RNA sequence: AGGACCGAACCGACUAAUGUUGAAAAAUUAGCGGAUGACUUGUGGCUGGGGGUGAAAGGCCAAUCAAACCGGGAGAUAGCU
RNA sequence: GCUCGCCGGAAGACCAAGGGUUCCUGUCCAACGUUAAUCGGGGCAGGGUGAGUCGACCCCUAAGGCGAGGCCGAAAGGCGUAGUCGAUGGGAAACAGGUUAAUAUUCCUGUACUUGGUGUUACUGCGAAGGGGGGACGGAGAAGGCUAUGUUGGCCGGGCGACGGUUGUCCCGGUUUAAGCGUGUAGGCUGGUUUUCCAGGCAAAUCCGGAAAAUCAAGGCUGAGGCGUGAUGACGAGGCACUACGGUGCUGAAGCAACAAAUGCCCUGCUUCCAGGAAAAGCCUCUAAGCAUCAGGUAACAUCAAAUCGUACCCCAAACCGACACAGGUGGUCAGGUAGAGAAUACCAAGGCGCUUGAGAGAACUCGGGUGAAGGAACUAGGCAAAAUGGUGCCGUAACUUCGGGAGAAGGCACGCUGAUAUGUAGGUGAGGUCCCUCGCGGAUGGAGCUGAAAUCAGUCGAAGAUACCAGCUGGCUGCAACUGUUUAUUAAAAACACAGCACUGUGCAAACACGAAAGUGGACGUAUACGGUGUGACGCCUGCCCGGUGCCGGAAGGUUAAU
């Protein structure tokens, strides 16, 4: 059965890469957020 | 010519094509073609805004003369072509200096025939005057309804407008509606009927043939749940409202028109 | 003309290999790990400059680091550039 | 010629049996329907939550839908257990 | 290693996507692997991905995104112009052979090609952010011409048979060769040339478009394949010699023809239909400002350059999506033989596999199958399931019908093999020869050779000749829905939804209507033969009565009635 992940590395990168969320000041709070939190990964990017 | 399909198949049993021998076979004129892609309706923030619009042919766009403003040259018609994007059938005119352009293809005119535009040009039909040097009484298409505006009214296959008066700045005009209205002398009009009158006696004959135009189905609301229509809802066929749009307004001789700009002009409704 | 601090930074080691020996003794080529942002004409004029010799062509490839386990600790090995270069007919290195 | 016919690929899902701590959180086997079209499919795009989209089943919107998910108001309130 | 079995329009091969070292070699067997494991996609180490031509990047645009100014909006922001991004599309160029444990159109051998920079020489109107051409486009159908490819023969090499026969009309194997360059054919399109003039192509134009002459009628464009060359080469069955016995090294015959033949190519063609079928650049051409015996252009020759990133490996799967080494899901390309209409199906080839617990036993019962006396739906809610029918040709075929249908109605007959007709026919193909010949990839004639149905007659074997696999059950009455479609992903596929058709109604264009504090946008680059909403639902016959209620439309004597 076909299931819900269906993976492109573009579809990845458009829609949740680092570009995208720097675009949005919505965006930019992602960003702070995971920064604050310390993640390691900010975004699917890296 | 109107040919009823021979019931080879349930789909054909009630196709009635209408058939035009005179229309170029070719390709169309490249220089006056555009693309013009689709909008399912969509408007730009993506949502539909006009319901059961989707897919169809792709259809390229002709630039179509509206203005018939190059006055005093005369033109020829180079060939009849048909027009997905409309009705009417369209005609490739050459004028004498060489330059090509599609008007709106009167009645009657055929490949051959000359035609010209201005206040100096003969009363015959394909010609384009101002509607203060056309007789009161013509019959006229492709209508301006501000000077130098191009034609807005009666542009559909088979349609036309009677000037019935004129009273000093303003003709009055018979609209394909019924309604009486006023437009300045100055707006230009071509002489004659559209042609392609046939164009209404077409039966689509099934489904498909609707879906090929890019028209989607109509769900009727009294099919719907309560939270889709206003009509949705019942255990079986119920009903028991007086009929209503998707957005609740009464649709069965609520009157719509509020334009008090325009009332004016309107020297009698369609009634 | 690329200068001679450039040239001397492009050049890291030569990469030895049973693929790299039969370059060698084959097809008259010498197999060179070098810097990652080395281009063709860089390797070409440090070879030349620094081993005299006379380079035909040169070819790269980047490898790519190998992953690796040091006691249940993901690391990565370093990405670098090999390039295959070949002398000319004569030529010995 | 054809939303024509029979029939593989392809798309589907009518019947039965199995399976039901499955091989599988919807399948397998045998049959079944469409199969030049209102067909089907790849890649990319657009529509966002009282909102979308819906050949309309309250269907679908990431195994979630008569109002998604995540975080917050938040230790809601709970004459109940 | 020898046998056996399974797949073979795949369970083979090559990719994209996705993954990311899983690739190769050595080594290890704790854990992982549903068992053991000496093995592994497991641990550890080392190795391995080579490009002017493949792909990306790059140039160009689509949907769409962002968007200087701008317009709009409490703020955040929204929309959008100039722009600028954005492939799933357009845009230069490489092939064969060889090679590694592991890469190869990338390395090597041979033979090519493209674009650009410099220079030299000759000749010369060059010049764009502009103009024009071109690029550049649908569905269906039909044939011709081809090739891939196959088959047979010839040729070459080998064979003479474990058991009767097998020196032959016998057996096995091979019989391969590219791009490029040259040639210009089947086919397709189109009249050509010169001159003069011109309200068009924002300006200009020698270009394009238009007009009028004159003259000539064959001129051009396009184009598969074939042939030649590439190739005195490469490859080559096999033999011979070492082996570190896994494999290396050496040499090398034939290398032709006929027939069949694609879903591939000619073909972005041709015919035809209506639903009328991207864009922009590269490219070609035209001039403007400008530049002037300069720059620049064209040609030839020489030389230089063509960077960077990807390239291992899996890829219908044990490596991707499904928590698993999971009967699931996953787009493209390749397409051998016999039978067959076929990419169905059966058996095979190339190639790949036997599915990572086995060994016994031969109870009940369960699952999946086979057969069944007599009966034949008595079973059951219900013929559920099963059984059955099943091909081709010919004959034959009812009601009813919208004249298409119903219909494959129903039902009947034939069907293998052998021989003859005819040592292989009708048909297809077509060599040599002969003649003509704008002398060629030509025409006519001519039929060798090759291929080859279908039928009839006669005979013949079996219980059975559509022998397997494959492959309609049929008929009668009736409800509902006209029909093909659509639907509750995962208990409902239907009479539900849709539908063509019908009607009412709104809507005069800055349309109604919809999304939206708005700007805008869709409706539509449409204009009443149009568009929106609503109900009904092919077609045929039709569609009655009631306007009090509630709506809607219209009216205006009077009553009542807001802010003020
Ligand atoms: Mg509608
Ligand atoms: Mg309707
Ligand atoms: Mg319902
Ligand atoms: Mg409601
Ligand atoms: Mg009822
Ligand atoms: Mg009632
Ligand atoms: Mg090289
Ligand atoms: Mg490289
Ligand atoms: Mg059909
Ligand atoms: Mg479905
Ligand atoms: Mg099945
Ligand atoms: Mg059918
Ligand atoms: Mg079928
Ligand atoms: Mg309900
Ligand atoms: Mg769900
Ligand atoms: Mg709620
Ligand atoms: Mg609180
Ligand atoms: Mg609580
Ligand atoms: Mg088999
Ligand atoms: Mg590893
Ligand atoms: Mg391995
Ligand atoms: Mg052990
Ligand atoms: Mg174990
Ligand atoms: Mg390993
Ligand atoms: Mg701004
Ligand atoms: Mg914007
Ligand atoms: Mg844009
Ligand atoms: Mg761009
Ligand atoms: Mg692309
Ligand atoms: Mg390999
Ligand atoms: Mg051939
Ligand atoms: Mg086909
Ligand atoms: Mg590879
Ligand atoms: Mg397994
Ligand atoms: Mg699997
Ligand atoms: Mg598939
Ligand atoms: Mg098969
Ligand atoms: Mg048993
Ligand atoms: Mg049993
Ligand atoms: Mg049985
Ligand atoms: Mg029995
Ligand atoms: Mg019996
Ligand atoms: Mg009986
Ligand atoms: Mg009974
Ligand atoms: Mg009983
Ligand atoms: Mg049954
Ligand atoms: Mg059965
Ligand atoms: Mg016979
Ligand atoms: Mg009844
Ligand atoms: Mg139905
Ligand atoms: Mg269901
Ligand atoms: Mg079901
Ligand atoms: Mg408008
Ligand atoms: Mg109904």
């Amino acid at each position: 059965m076909k299931r819900t992940f269906q993976p492109s590395v573009l579809k990845r990168n458009r829609s949740h890469g680092f570009r995208a969320r720097m675009a949005t000041k919505n965006g930019r709070q992602v960003l702070a957020r995971r920064r604050a939190k310390g993640r390691a990964r900010l975004t699917v990017s890296k | 010519a109107v040919v009823k399909c021979k019931p080879t198949s349930p789909g054909r049993r009630h196709v009635v094509k209408v058939v035009n021998p005179e229309l170029h076979k070719g390709k169309p004129f490249a220089p006056l073609l555009e693309k013009n892609s689709k909008s399912g309706g969509r408007n730009n923030n993506g949502r539909i805004t006009t319901r059961h619009i989707g897919g169809g042919h792709k259809q390229a766009y002709r630039i179509v003369d509206f203005k018939r403003n190059k006055d005093g040259i005369p033109a020829v018609v180079e060939r009849l072509e048909y027009d997905p994007n409309r009705s009417a059938n369209i005609a490739l005119v050459l004028y004498k200096d060489g330059e090509r352009r599609y008007i709106l293809a009167p009645k009657g005119l055929k490949a051959g025939d000359q035609i010209q535009s201005g206040v100096d040009a003969a009363i015959k039909p394909g010609n384009t005057l101002p509607m203060r040097n056309i007789p009161v009484g013509s019959t006229v298409h492709n209508v301006e309804m501000k000077p130098g505006k191009g034609g807005q009214l009666a542009r559909s296959a088979g349609t036309y407008v009677q000037i019935v008066a004129r009273d000093g700045a303003y003709v009055t005009l018979r609209l394909r509606s019924g309604e009486m209205r006023k437009v300045e002398a100055d707006c230009r009009a071509t002489l004659g009927e559209v042609g392609n009158a046939e164009h209404m006696l077409r039966v689509l004959g099934k489904a498909g043939a609707a879906r090929w135009r890019g028209v989607r189905p109509t769900v009727r609301g009294t099919a719907m749940n309560p939270v889709d229509h206003p009509h949705g809802g019942g255990e079986g066929r119920n009903f028991g409202k007086h009929p209503v749009t998707p957005w609740g307004v009464q649709t069965k001789g609520k009157k719509t028109r509020s334009n008090k700009r325009t009332d004016k002009f309107i020297v009698r409704r369609r009634s | 003309m690329i200068r001679e601090e450039r040239l001397l930074k492009v050049l890291r080691a030569p990469h030895v290999s049973e693929k790299a020996s039969t370059a060698m003794e084959k097809s008259n080529t010498i197999v060179l790990k070098v810097a990652k942002d080395a281009t063709k004409a860089e390797i070409k004029a440090a070879v030349q400059k620094l081993f005299e010799v006379e380079v035909e062509v040169v070819n790269t490839l980047v490898v790519k680091g190998k992953v690796k386990r040091h006691g249940q600790r993901i690391g990565r090995r370093s990405d670098w550039k090999k390039a295959y270069v070949t002398l000319k007919e004569g030529q010995n290195l």
